[PDB]
This record gives structure tokens, sequence and C-alpha cells, in this order.
């Protein structure tokens, strides 16, 4: 009976760390892009100051 | 590690198992022992 709830326990609580950090990597993706997107804006606007 | 996570998890499945057939097996040679014995 312990071991079931045990069991019960961990199926709420706990985490798949595969799945979850695989969707921390598919965030991440684009999160770490707009990084160095948002460079990349800045550095377009300093362009056009010749 | 992805997989090999997911078999260590079926590694872990076996730790259920053991963790379940022992039970059974404590009464399991309860079982064998007194009936072999007698």
């Amino acid at each position: 009976l312990s071991v079931n709830v045990q069991s019960i326990k961990s199926n709420v609580i706990d985490v798949d760390y595969g799945e979850a950090m695989m969707n921390l990597m598919q965030v991440q993706l684009a999160y770490q892009a707009s990084l160095k997107a948002s460079t990349t804006i800045s550095q377009l606007s300093l362009l056009n100051y010749m | 590690s992805g997989v090999l996570t997911q078999d260590t998890i079926d590694k872990l499945k076996e730790a259920e198992q053991k963790a379940r057939i022992d039970p059974y097996t404590k009464k399991i040679e309860e079982n064998t022992t007194k009936q072999k014995d007698l």
C-alpha cells in the first residue's frame, strides 16, 4: 500500500527530465536566437551614421 | 542522455519488479522451505 501511494506520489509531482528539458530547449531555441537577434537589431541601428 | 535515461528508467522498471517479487519470494522461500523439509 505504501508503494502504491509512493508511485501515485511520483506520478503527480515528479517531472520527466527529457520531456521538460526538450521543451526547455524548444523555448530556448527561440529565446537564444532572439538574444542574437537583439544584438543584430542594435547593429543595424548603429549603421546609418556616416 | 535520451534513450539512455529511458533505459535507465527501464532498469528502474525492474527495481519495482524486485521490489514486488521479493515480497512474493520472501514467502515463497518459506513455502519452499516448509514444503521441502516436510
